[PDB]
């Protein structure tokens, strides 16, 4: 869409209706006259065109007013509770800008965020730009999270994040405004490469990708319509889901192949049938006409029943002619409605075992994509999310993620290399005590008013607790820590003294042999503007391979390349690194899937804050102490950096309507 | 809908392939021989057609009997009746090989001529002689 729509839809917003969220603090306006809520919508929108137009510089409430129009700019009550809403769940004025009003004396409530990773990051300058006080505790020696960003020479590349999913209303949009990204399309161009090491023919690569497309709609299919989805008592897995199709597919090839030979047989035993008929024919037609040759050797003349006789014998031998001339002629048509059927036999098979095995990379790629085994992914929601997807196409941060992070940590008060080692939240404050990650006798307390959590699901699910929480979790939402689903995957980087890979290709994969080994650094890419390329462990493969050496994994790899562009177009690698982040105690894993028995609203008891009990007892009852964010958090936008970003968002929006009470709702 | 066409999948036949642990790969077994087992009796019912095929290598070339050419006419030599009062005999109300036997009439001439000397050619007797048989 386009104009002031353009930024309602540009924000992830319906340019024509109040959201739930806005119904919530204008009970008055929804409530109210459709004439009304149409001022309300444009005052929105409009206010949010402007913050788009422009976002690296604050927008204040009279710079709005200003440029707002009558008959809207007529009520200021109304424009004064719109823009304050919008500031306040960073819908603008989010990120980073250029200050109006250097921020207020004295500061407000006293607020401690576990961890500098996106999500924390961005709430932490939301409350900051909100008069609180903010301080962030991270137990590594750098912010950013699952934002690493490698560098060393020239060399630059994300061991982390690496994509942004294109800007069709993804927040990072503004971001990338804000922050000096140089951000890359990715050509969509993809060549695959099998074990042998030579390309897959035009021809296949399209009839195996889109019997893949087939197969997985196919799945679709039987969730929905037919209502597979529990399975003796297990949730059913897309993988489960996926292999019932398969064979399904298989089950019907054999199943026509048998009735189209089981049509060869019955025509071919009419023929049977009709030979006997012949034969036994012939065998008439021989034995008769002898004896019209015998009763034509007696001479003429002759009496009438021996005429007769001659006579009769003849018609009779005529008519049996006629007889099998006609079923000469039955049989000249069966004969040849039978190389009919040998000229066309249905299919010999399915899926041939070079087949079965790219379409084994296609999933490969699914697993990269969902970080984990499809045998995992719950069939009735992997994919919820796939509404809210951004317009537009997929890009690379071409100088390294982690600028954004960078970018975000200035100005906060970031206490790194300190480990938040137990959460102890109650009536009346909560303290934090972590220790320091280089000598971890050494100690430290933090008291605060809340917590901001934005612990990785890994972390969360950690057995037993690397975070321990004082009182423990309330088991509704350690339930949700259980079900829901924290992924693997592992990237490995290649850096050369020359580019030597096809220049104009951003990516190419590679076809692994078994099923077993599908996610084994199966796709490549060259991204950057040194000579590096970069190269995936996706799915079962990915938590096995954190197992084996750094020289081991490179050796597959060159062995991989040399195997696709000549035994020595291939240089040895000057830097090589390898990520294992199921290994890394930060992270504990990749991010977040819906895994089987698990729902979308899963995410959303992620988000539920938590609420200690009274002190006192009989006292009345608590404010909120305890919040979540973080790409875990996030029904709409799983898994991703802008939904981290987004999660930061709404924990800040929240905690500050909560402490710094919420002014506009009148 | 329906499944994206190519895609076969009946609801009875999911319940089929996940009934047990390797109900999988049990239908898909049965097809399997079920298969060889027309594959082979393709073989034995081709075989036992082709020998069939080779007793009846000559046609019926030698037994073919040369083209009866000859004219409808009207007049009943007495020798024309005596044929047709023995195809009578011989062929019931089979009129058209009767026709055929004498040549040289009409299929209708014929069923006249059952009406005309039915008289004193008896052919009630003759007819009934041919039912006992
Ligand atoms: C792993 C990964 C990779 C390798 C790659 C990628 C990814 C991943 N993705 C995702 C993202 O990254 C995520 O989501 C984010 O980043 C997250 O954030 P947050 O939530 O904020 O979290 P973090 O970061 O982790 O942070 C946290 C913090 O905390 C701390 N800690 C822990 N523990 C502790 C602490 N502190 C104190 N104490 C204690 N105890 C830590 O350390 C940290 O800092 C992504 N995304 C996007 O957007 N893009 C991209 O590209 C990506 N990547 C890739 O490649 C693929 C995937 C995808 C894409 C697209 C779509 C979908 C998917």
């Amino acid at each position: 869409p386009s104009g002031v729509e353009g930024a309602a839809f540009q924000s992830r917003l319906p340019h024509d209706r109040m959201t739930s969220q806005e119904a919530a603090c204008f009970p008055d306006i929804i409530s109210g006259p459709q004439q009304t809520q149409k001022v309300f919508l444009f005052i929105r929108n409009r206010t949010l065109q402007l913050w788009l137009d422009n976002p690296k510089i604050q927008l204040t409430f009279e710079a709005t007013l200003q440029q707002l129009e009558a008959p809207y700019n007529s009520d200021t009550v109304l424009v004064h509770r719109v823009h304050s809403y919008l500031e306040r769940h960073g819908l603008i004025n989010f990120g980073i800008y250029k200050r109006i009003k250097p921020l207020p004396t004295k500061k407000t409530g006293k607020v401690i965020i576990i961890g500098s990773g996106v999500s924390g990051l961005a709430a932490a300058r939301q409350l900051q730009s909100f008069g609180m006080d903010v301080t962030l505790l991270e137990a590594r020696d750098r912010v950013g999270g699952r934002v690493a960003t490698f560098r060393k020479g020239n060399y630059v590349a994300d061991l982390g994040a690496m994509v942004v999913t294109g800007l069709g209303g993804n927040p990072m949009a503004v971001v990338s405004k804000q922050v000096n990204m140089e951000l890359a399309k990715i050509k969509q161009k993809c060549p695959l490469y099998e074990a042998n090491g030579q390309a897959v023919p035009k021809e296949k690569d399209e009839m195996v990708e889109q019997e893949f497309n087939r197969l997985l709609e196919a799945t679709s299919y039987l969730s929905h319509q037919l209502d597979f989805n529990v399975l003796n008592n297990k949730p059913v897995s897309l993988g489960q889901a996926l292999e019932v199709v398969i064979q399904l597919q298989e089950k019907h090839v054999k199943d026509e192949q048998i009735e189209h030979w089981k049509k060869i047989v019955k025509t071919q035993e009419e023929l049977k049938e009709l030979l006997n008929k012949m034969v036994n024919l012939k065998e008439k037609i021989k034995e008769l006409h002898q004896q019209y040759k015998e009763a034509s050797e007696v001479k003429p003349p002759r009496d009438i029943t021996a005429e007769f006789l001659v006579k009769s014998k003849h018609r009779d031998l005529t008519a049996l002619c006629k007889e099998y001339d006609e079923l000469a002629e039955t049989q000249g048509k069966l004969e040849e409605k039978l190389q009919e059927l040998e000229a066309n036999p249905p299919s010999d098979v399915y899926l041939s075992s070079r087949d079965r095995q790219i379409l084994d990379w296609h999933f490969a790629n699914l697993e990269f994509a969902n970080a984990t085994p499809l045998s995992t992914l719950s069939l009735k929601h992997w994919d919820q999310d796939d509404d809210f997807e951004f317009t537009g196409s997929h890009l690379t941060v071409r100088n390294g993620y982690s600028c954004v992070p960078v970018a975000l940590a200035e100005g906060l008060d970031i206490k790194l290399n300190t480990a938040v080692r137990q959460v102890r939240y109650t009536a009346s404050g909560c303290e934090v005590i972590a220790v320091n990650t280089r000598s971890t006798s050494q100690t430290f307390i933090y008291k605060c008013d809340a917590v901001l959590c934005t612990l990785p699901l890994g972390v969360l699910k950690q057995q037993p607790p690397a975070v321990q929480f004082v009182p423990p979790l309330p088991e509704w939402k350690t339930s949700a820590v259980q079900r829901m689903g924290f992924g693997n995957l592992n990237k490995v980087v290649l850096c050369f003294d020359r580019v030597f890979w096809d220049p104009s290709v951003n990516l190419f994969g590679h076809v692994g042999s078994t099923t077993a080994s599908r996610g084994e650094l199966f796709l490549f890419w060259n991204l950057y503007k040194a000579p590096i390329l970069l190269a995936l462990v996706a799915g079962e493969a990915a938590g096995i391979m954190e197992n084996i050496s750094d020289d081991v994994i490179v050796g597959r790899c060159l062995a991989i390349l040399k195997g696709i562009f000549g035994s020595s177009a291939v240089p040895q690698p000057k830097e090589t690194v390898v990520s294992r982040w199921r290994a890394d105690p930060w992270a504990r894993g990749s991010y977040s899937y819906v895994a089987a028995g698990s729902s979308g609203n899963d995410y959303d008891l992620m988000a539920q804050p938590i609420t200690p009990g009274p002190s006192i007892p009989g006292a009345p009852q608590p404010i909120p102490r305890l919040f979540f964010a973080g790409e875990h958090t996030i029904r709409n936008y799983p898994a991703t950096v802008h939904g981290a970003l987004l999660s930061g968002l709404r924990e800040a929006g929240r905690i500050a309507d909560q402490f710094l009470g919420a002014m506009y709702t009148l | 809908r329906k499944p994206p066409k190519g895609m076969f999948l009946s609801q009875e036949d999911v319940e089929a392939v996940s009934a047990n642990a390797t109900a999988a790969t049990t239908v898909l077994r049965q097809l399997d021989m079920e298969l060889v087992s027309v594959k082979r009796q393709i073989q034995n019912i081709k075989q036992t057609n082709s020998a069939l095929k080779e007793k009846l290598d000559g046609g019926i070339e030698p037994y073919r009997l040369p083209e009866v050419i000859q004219k409808c006419n009207a007049r009943w030599t007495t020798e024309e009746q005596l044929l047709a009062v023995q195809a009578i005999r011989k062929y019931g109300r089979d009129f058209q090989a009767i026709s055929d036997v004498i040549g040289n009439k009409s299929v209708v001439q014929v069923k006249n001529f059952f009406v005309n000397y039915r008289r004193r050619f008896n052919i009630d007797e003759v007819l009934q002689e041919w039912e006992a048989e």
